[PDB]
């Protein structure tokens, strides 16, 4: 409907360029594939995942336009305080097109009723349809949170974050042109984004399997202590 | 350092 500006062209370009360059090593995705099938190998592989992911979101959100300007303190809380809500982003964004991950994720020492209920959420993120710019746009919203805990300077963030929202209301009218509710309904689905911080915690609390423990990386972003 | 692994991955180019 409304096109994007010039300068709004150049940081979609800039974002778009950083969601697609780094993936997952390949010698996981063999894993995912080839690897023994038991709970055990489960959580060692999709915690590897998951420690690979973090390291992806630390390499994409550096790459943000703005995002290295604020201060140090701030940039380590938004990505602590983001990690989780882009890794459901992200486990969207791949189950609405392997369902051999969604067999190793149901036998993981995961209880289903957790599972059922956010699978059912990434299939209520599947029915908006969204493009990969509306993916890695609604995760550089996300990261650039102003409201996430402990920011000190949240005015900082909000000028970093309300350029991506102008882009992505664009996005949903270039892409969704038929529905014009579509951002609103992007914007209702974070809201319940953050509702699931609290029970991926709590969940955490019981997640066990033969006494494994959790990486260091995800010790520190998942709070496992 | 709280989150020290977090803060490697955030300063390593
Ligand atoms: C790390 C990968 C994404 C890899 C990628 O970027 O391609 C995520 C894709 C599916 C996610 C899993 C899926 O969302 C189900 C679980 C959700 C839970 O809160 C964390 C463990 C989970 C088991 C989670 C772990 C991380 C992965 C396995």
């Amino acid at each position: 409907h409304m096109e994007l500006t010039p300068d709004q062209q150049t940081l979609l370009h800039f974002i778009m360029d950083s969601y697609n360059k780094q993936r997952m090593p390949q010698e996981i995705t063999n894993k995912i594939l080839k690897e023994e099938f038991s709970a055990e190998e489960n959580f060692l592989i999709l915690t590897e995942m998951a420690t690979n992911h973090v390291q992806v979101l630390v390499e994409f959100t550096k790459k943000l336009p703005g995002f290295q300007t604020l201060d140090h303190e701030d940039q380590i809380a938004l990505l602590k305080g983001s990690a989780v809500e882009a890794m459901f982003l992200r486990s969207a964004e791949i189950f609405n097109k392997s369902d051999l991950l969604e067999e190793r994720i149901r036998n993981s020492g995961i209880s289903d009723e957790y599972i059922t209920p956010m699978f059912s959420f990434y299939k209520s993120i599947g029915e908006l349809k969204m493009t990969q710019e509306e993916y890695a746009l609604l995760t550089a919203i996300v990261i650039l949170s102003p409201d996430r805990q402990y920011i000190k300077d949240r005015e900082a963030v909000e000028k970093l974050q309300e350029p991506l929202l102008d882009v992505l209301q664009k996005l949903c009218k270039i892409h969704q042109p038929e529905n014009p509710q579509h951002f609103a309904c992007l914007l209702g689905r974070l809201t319940e984004l953050r509702t699931f911080n609290h029970h991926h915690a709590e969940m955490l609390m019981s997640w066990r399997v033969n006494d494994h423990k959790f990486t260091p990386l995800l010790c520190e972003i998942w709070d496992v202590q | 350092k709280e989150n020290a692994l977090l803060r490697y991955l955030l300063d390593k180019d």
